[PDB]
């Protein structure tokens, strides 16, 4: 495993800022750490670097000790809203980030071309735009063979076509073998690409697991929506019974509501019958989780509209 | 001790006038008569060693070209080479040349003497503490002495209570003190050269006397010492390179750094058109003296023009025309010689150096190079020193330098 | 009316720099303490052109402390994008600017030169409180004028950048050039030339720096020797009179702060 | 009829970088701008704030002119990325705001109520986040009952619950009868509030409509997320030989793209064979919509993983 | 070894910087314009270089390195290096390598051009003298600069803000350049009764520019004592900074 942290609890002074959390990241899987800017998830990011150490517990990076220098050599980082030496050059700056790393000067002049910085190689920093500087802190991330990525907002200034290409980068790696962490605070965007989230509140460790896994335990709605359904009144009140709203929408179509944990018995019966005709699920998403997540053990919603 | 009419001299002219032959002489002689002998370049009268060698005691005595040699030493007898009496008025001493441990010419209670074109080789051996005076004056009024040169004496020309005398164009060379003055009042002195001396001109307590022309080359830490001098003038006199050294005594004056010239407590004197070129200080003025007429001067090349230490001001320009300073950064827009803004030679940071010696390590701070500055931006902190409004532009000593 | 709404704003900045607080108090502790040194000492003449230099010293650097980044400050800061599309023009979030960092130096020198006038009508006995108050008025109404000069230069270094880095260094180089360097330039050009470069031009040169107008007037009453103005006895040969000095001191205001307009107004 | 941008061609040194756009927008509509880093958004954003001029153009805001006093005291606009003025307070530069569009004071109040930001009020703004200035940023747009919004990227820096909840005020003024602007890069996440969005590039408006009439216009595949199934090798050896493209995203956890048209049939294969324990169905998105009109229009896709 | 690695940069963005390029160039030239002045106008010359020395190579010292630690933790690249192979102490003393290289070359562009104009411009001035008396000027000029090097990474990492970094870096370039020296003065003119003047030289070694100048007019220490106690302000004052960046 990748990282592997049993029970761990950082305190300041007399408050325990991180309480009693326990990871476990596969080596192939995509985590994302969702919190609010307290110390609920930027605490937890740097007791897996060799920034803290843990005041009760003990994390393993690789299967070693957080600030061993051969772990760090194959270990990515991207922090957040990094600036970086303004009158320095893009490439000076990554071959700069080279030799600190080890990884050899040929490794360089591909990652340039990696996030398509090489029409903006060779000049200042400080002409770079935010989305661009981005580019140059992925590419030192890259620097050698990183057996881990730990992106703590990787997408903020970048283009959509620019988003969508990096996390085809990410599925790469994740498929080569580098279990990489999300940090991100833009919730639909890293929703497709999150293999397993781990939602934590301000103190403690909220939920963690897939997210068939979350949704199959925070008990919450879908959207079965299905147009083209045959005969429209048996199949209407035969949901009715069984526990949900059966919406009779006039083109020949029926808005079907569960609670998904009876989600498997109703595809089958809008399936098995012969008639779906082009149906549609609309699963609730990340955000409606750490809605959920947030006001099950951490506070009450805003009032009508607020914020 | 015999006398001069016990030589053998030749008479050339039956007006009281003798001739020596060439040939050498021994011992002490005495002038009892007015007789005005000459002698041939050959007559070397050497005494022995003792006693004064050529006494005269009667007026109207013309001694020419002797040649004298190793007299006494007794300072306290007064072994001199030529001894003249006060009842020995108006003598002539023209073109001697002497060679001994004493007194060269020792002269009291004299009138109209005249002591011309000698040449006075003192001594080499003593320490200047026991070689006797070049030409020692002792209350006398009418004197000239002219054109000599005396060398290696103790203290030069000592004059000491002598009211109306000339000292015209004598060189005086790697001696004691230059030309000594104690008491003379109404004294006069032109075109004098002190050459390598511990002090060029002693001035003490002398009123109403002119120094004028004269040259002082190489001195040590005196140039012209200037002690209690009333009504004085100081005309035209080129001090240079007044180098660091000391007195080897130290009775009436100290070891110094290297003056051009020190004025102590004299009052009124006007101290016009002279030339202090190279010394470390320039001109170092007490604060007991104040207020004379210092105007026309040259203040070239010293590494500190001014030394004065106190508080009070002290304009330098008398009738709108100043002195001549080689560090004045000034312009001359109305195209008169004088320049247009006024003069400070000094800071207060260049007076906490005077009063106290632990700044000389602190004066290479930029800290002190801001509080050189801040007195120039804020005149408020500027203690009011020696200024002079209208330097001058150009040198006023042009002549002086040949 | 807009150009006093904010104008309000800039009054509630300014007093919250720490920054100018400090220089601002190091000028109220140094014209006691020079009106304080001119008590012990009796003169009359050096304390003016002693408190006028040291107005020439801090009341650009009040100025410009203050205005430096007053362009280029809100644009890099995102905050002057959002001020154009409110309801107002180039022209009064500039001339609004102008009022609001105008009131700080017009307060921070009526701190200044109003307690060394209770350091000398306290201090000095029988001071003639009419002469007192006609000297002292004389400089707090021309020290605004010389902060309000370079108030007005920083409006133009700072329109004309487009980074606050590079809006320090120049605002570091005005105030070096026209305090320290003018008066050195003009000082050198003197003493190499020896006074016989130009004797009719070289007066009207110190009509080209504004403390040197600044210290011209103010020194008007007061000259007394020469040697306490150095290179500014040349005003004794100026032909031209006192009231054409103060003009020449709202000139170098209008003309510096229509040039800071037209530089904005093509921003 | 809030903005009515009717042929604008704007030029300046005759480069063209806005070519004859003829974009309307309704009374409560939401409009979405969608464009690069380029000339495309940020060019039109200052067009309708009246600080740029039209070359050759009218610009009509509100049914008046472009700049009048009488038009920008009913306007509201968030910039990109600001930093107010770190001395001042957290309501004085909300004050000041306030006599500059001529808002009347009582309303200074409860929009610190609104925006959530009456615990660290009266603070100083070098004190606040990121995330504080933009809901500080906010809260002078909505001074002063404003008609139009104009927000660039409202959300960046903030809390997932601020986030959400964001829209749910943007809501409150769509149904108060204001229209509003959206101009982000963050592009999946906006989709669920925007009800036209106008997508361009390269100078020129690519497309516009609503979320229905583009899926309509360019016919795109429906990802199919099956979570749980019974083996990797079982299906990737079937359904890339049947012409979809399925890649993995974890153990046994399989996306399909589809080709609309074999989504039904071939979600037989998955409900009557080999039974998984979550099935997703996503609808062609915001972001895979903006993918197909730049490379209708433009550049093609990188190769391998690469930007 | 990466105490080099790191060096490396800051010789280049050293040499970027254009507020130190333009105090480097106002440091040649006012170098050559003294130097101007006092043969076209030796100890007399280079007594008034040290007085120009003092005055703008702390000032050099401090423009580099006043955002060395600071800097960078506002600029994000901090947290980023301290995740890399690299200890707390490679990163302060490869800084301080790379940062003491820049002023270790801004002295011989600054006297490089000072010692041209005086042995090409007095025709006489005996150069086997100069070689020597402008060796130990540059030597003891560059480990002055290392002082006030090592005091802004002292500064720096105690400080969480560039502004305030700045705040400070002025504050002890006032402090020990022309606020210490005044109030030595002010304890000599206004006390002497509760001030012994033989106890002087001594507090002389309270100020590295005050050692500075000590070791360029050659006084009861010898002078190997204040090129241990010049260097030994740099270690000091290092090993300070290096306590200070291990508590971030
Ligand atoms: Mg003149």
């Amino acid at each position: 495993n990748a990282v592997e942290i049993q029970g761990v609890s950082q305190r300041y002074g007399s408050m325990t800022v991180l309480h009693d959390l326990n990871l476990n990241l596969g080596e192939g899987e995509v985590l994302g750490l969702f919190g609010h800017n307290g110390a609920g998830k930027t605490t937890s990011m740097k007791l897996i670097l060799g920034l803290l150490s843990p005041s009760e517990g003990q994390v393993k990076v690789l299967g070693r000790a957080p600030n061993d220098p051969q772990v760090r050599r194959q270990l990515g980082y991207l922090p957040e809203n990094v600036t970086f030496y303004p009158q320095l050059s893009g490439r000076e700056t990554l071959r700069h980030f080279a030799r600190l790393k080890g990884a050899a000067l040929t490794q360089v002049d591909e990652l340039l071309e990696q996030v398509g910085l090489a029409h903006a190689a060779d000049r200042r920093v400080k002409t770079y735009s935010k989305g661009m500087r981005q580019r140059l802190g992925l590419a030192q991330a890259l620097l050698g063979e990183p057996r881990l990525l730990l992106l703590d907002e990787p997408t903020v200034g970048l283009d959509p076509i620019a988003t969508q290409d990096l996390y085809l980068l990410i599925d790469r790696l994740r498929q080569r073998g580098t279990s990489i962490i999300l940090c991100s605070h833009v919730l639909p965007g890293v929703e497709a690409h999150i293999n397993r989230a781990a939602i934590l509140a301000k103190g403690c460790l909220q939920a963690v697991g897939s997210l068939s896994q979350l949704r199959a335990e925070a008990g919450l709605p879908v959207r079965i929506r299905a147009s083209g359904i045959s005969e429209r009144d048996s199949w209407l009140q035969r949901w009715t019974d069984a526990g949900h709203s059966a919406r009779g929408l006039s083109e020949s179509s029926i808005e079907v509501v569960a609670v998904n944990g009876h989600k498997l018995v109703l595809l089958r019966q809008l399936l098995g019958e012969g008639e779906p005709e082009d149906i549609e699920i609309h699963q609730p998403s990340l955000e409606d989780l750490y809605r959920y997540y947030m006001e099950r053990a951490g506070d009450v919603r805003a009032q009508e509209g607020r914020l | 001790a015999p006398q001069s009419i016990t030589t053998l001299p030749l008479q050339p002219d039956g007006e009281n006038r003798w001739r020596l032959p060439a040939g050498e002489y021994q011992g002490q002689f005495t002038i009892e008569q007015p007789m005005q002998l000459r002698c041939e370049p050959g007559a070397v009268i050497q005494s022995q060693g003792q006693g004064s060698s050529l006494l005269i005691s009667a007026p109207d005595v013309l001694v020419e070209g002797c040649t004298l040699y190793e007299w006494g030493s007794d300072l306290t007898a007064m072994d001199s080479a030529v001894f003249i009496l006060p009842a020995a008025e108006r003598a002539q001493i023209s073109n001697n040349r002497m060679r001994g441990p004493g007194f060269g010419v020792f002269v009291d209670g004299t009138r109209d003497v005249q002591v011309i074109g000698n040449e006075i080789d003192g001594d080499a051996g003593v320490r200047s503490q026991d070689r006797g005076n070049g030409i020692h004056l002792f209350a006398v009024s009418g004197a000239r002495v002219l054109h000599n040169h005396v060398r290696n004496a103790r203290d030069g020309i000592y004059i000491d209570t002598s009211n109306g005398n000339h000292l015209e164009g004598n060189v005086i060379e790697d001696v004691r003190y230059g030309v000594h003055y104690m008491f003379a009042n109404e004294n006069s002195l032109i075109d004098n050269v002190t050459r390598r001396t511990r002090t060029g001109y002693a001035l003490m307590q002398s009123r109403k006397l002119t120094v004028t022309g004269n040259r002082s080359e190489q001195d040590q830490n005196y140039g012209i010492l200037m002690n209690y001098i009333t009504y004085s003038t100081i005309t035209g006199n080129f001090v240079s390179d007044v180098q660091r050294g000391d007195t080897g005594g130290d009775s009436m004056i100290s070891g110094g750094e290297g003056k051009a010239l020190f004025i102590y407590n004299s009052l009124f004197n006007t101290i016009e058109n002279n030339h202090f070129e190279k010394s470390s200080l320039g001109i170092h003025l007490t604060a007991g003296s104040e207020d004379n007429r210092i105007s026309g001067n040259a203040f070239v090349g010293n590494q500190q023009q001014v030394k004065y230490v106190a508080s009070r001001t002290q304009e330098w320009s008398v009738d709108g025309r100043g002195n001549y300073w080689s560090d004045y950064l000034g312009w001359d827009r109305n195209n008169d010689g004088l320049g247009d803004i006024a003069y400070e030679p000094n800071d207060n940071v260049d007076r906490l150096l005077w009063l106290y010696p632990q700044v000389r390590l602190l004066m290479n701070s930029p800290s002190i190079e801001v509080l050189r500055w801040v007195q120039r931006a804020f005149p408020v902190i500027k203690s009011p020193g020696v200024q002079d409004s209208h330097p001058l532009m150009k040198l006023p000593t042009e002549k002086l330098l040949t | 009316n807009q150009v006093w709404n904010i104008a309000r704003k800039e009054l509630s900045d300014g007093l919250r720099n720490r920054w100018l607080l400090a220089i601002s108090l190091l000028f109220a502790v140094l014209a006691v303490g020079i009106a304080w040194l001119g008590a012990a000492a009796s003169s009359i003449p050096a304390t003016i052109a002693s408190l006028a230099s040291l107005a020439t010293f801090l009341m650009p650097l009040i100025a410009l402390l203050l205005a430096y980044d007053a362009i280029v400050g809100e644009d890099e800061g995102g905050t002057l994008m959002l001020l154009l599309t409110y309801p107002l023009g180039r022209g009064q979030i500039l001339l609004g600017k102008f009022v609001g960092h105008g009131l700080i130096l017009a307060l921070a020198v009526l701190i200044g030169f109003g307690c060394a006038a209770l350091a000398i009508a306290l201090l000095v006995e029988g001071v003639e409180l009419g002469m007192l108050f006609w000297a002292f008025g004389r400089f707090m109404i021309s020290s605004t004028l010389l902060g309000w000069v370079f108030l007005a230069f920083a409006y133009v270094l700072s329109g004309k950048v487009n980074e606050k880095s590079s809006a320090a260094g120049l605002a570091l180089g005005v105030w070096f050039l026209f305090v320290l360097v003018f008066d050195l330039v003009l000082l050198a050009l003197l003493v190499l030339s020896e006074g016989k470069f130009n004797p009719e031009l070289l007066p009207w040169l110190l009509l080209l720096n504004p403390t040197d107008i600044y210290r011209l007037i103010n020194l008007s009453g007061f000259e007394g020797s020469g040697s306490a103005m150095g290179v500014l006895s040349l005003g004794a040969d100026l032909p031209v009179p006192a009231a054409v000095l103060w003009l020449c001191l709202l000139a170098w205001i209008g003309v510096s702060l229509l040039l800071a307009y037209a530089i904005f107004r093509r921003r």
